[PDB]
């Protein structure tokens, strides 16, 4: 969906949630 | 334990 | 989800409730795929072991939500559904294997900064995050122990493991629509899903272009966070053309 993903209270503000960067960061 | 929803959400 | 945390509002936006009529309780979790769609793992409908066989008028489908128990007046939407559709081929007698389902809703539902549906991965995009050792995340109002229910959504980040060590943590035969996630015994991590939270979410995010994609459903375990044992889930990716299938056949 385009759209799909990009959730408006973070993503689309560019607000990151708490946890989120564990799972980048483990990427790699 | 669940609060009650509206009735419209039955019928 | 066991040793889990609080979500914060809107972290999960694509996060459903399916729920009961009569009782008025929770069943499992699914996920909002489009505005009429929401996805789930089949046992959550159909379990003949255990006389499980909803059908359409049995269920409600709550979207929006942070609280488990509460109707939160003005922020959640709630759902009747169309049409169920279950995977053809969903095997119940013997390890659960291809556990997905989907859910048509009556009418589409409008998005807000509650509700946002998930996108489902491309080859490319599974392939390069399905890895062992990437994290993925699980949201669910299930029980907060084996053996203790959440006032909130709760969420858990978890590591794929490798297949091997998936398959030598039970007996039951894992098939290539499963992977498998958890901390090992070694890792001092624990985490996981548990009762309340079949049906619902893993996602992870890609660093590509940012956006948060569902790569798997909470399908089943032994147990919640005992050492040694993991959680599984069904592959997304592997039963995507059946997916694409019954949506552009069916609306
Ligand atoms: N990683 C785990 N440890 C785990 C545990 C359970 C436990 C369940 C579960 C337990 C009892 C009943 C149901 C159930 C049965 C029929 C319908 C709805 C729920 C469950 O999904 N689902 C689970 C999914 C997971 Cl990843
Ligand atoms: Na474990």
């Amino acid at each position: 969906e385009a759209d799909c993903g990009l959730r408006p209270l973070f993503e689309k503000k560019s607000l990151e949630d708490k946890t989120e960067r564990e799972l980048l960061e483990s990427y790699i | 334990d669940f609060e009650e929803i509206p009735e419209e959400y039955l019928q | 989800i066991v040793e889990g945390s609080d979500a914060e509002i809107g972290m999960s936006p694509w996060q459903v409730m399916l729920f009961r009529k009569s009782p008025q309780e929770l069943l499992c979790g699914a996920s909002l795929i489009s505005d009429r769609w929401v996805l789930t793992a089949a046992h959550c409908l159909l379990y003949p072991p255990w006389d499980k066989n909803f059908t359409e008028n049995d269920l409600l489908v709550r979207i929006g939500k942070h609280s488990r128990t509460r109707y939160e007046r003005n922020i959640e939407k709630i759902s009747m559904l169309e049409k169920i559709y279950i995977h053809p081929r969903y095997n119940w007698r013997e390890n659960l294997d291809r556990d997905i389902a989907l859910m048509k809703l009556k009418k589409p539902v409008a998005f807000s900064d509650y509700i946002h549906p998930v996108c489902l991965p491309d080859r490319e995009t599974a392939a390069s995050l399905l890895q062992a050792g990437y994290k993925g995340r699980v949201t669910g109002w299930g029980n907060l122990k084996e053996t203790g229910q959440p006032s909130v959504l709760q969420v858990v980040n978890l590591p794929i493991v490798e297949r091997p060590v998936c398959k030598d943590s039970t007996r039951i035969r894992i098939t290539d629509n499963m992977f498998c996630a958890g901390y090992k015994p070694d890792e001092g991590k624990r985490g996981d899903a548990c009762e309340g939270d079949s049906g619902g979410p893993f996602v992870m995010k890609s660093p590509f272009n940012n956006r948060w994609y569902q790569m798997g459903i909470v399908s089943w375990g032994e147990g919640c966070d005992r050492d040694g044992k993991y959680g599984f889930y069904t592959h997304v990716f592997r039963l995507k053309k059946w997916i694409q299938k019954v949506i552009d056949q069916f609306g």
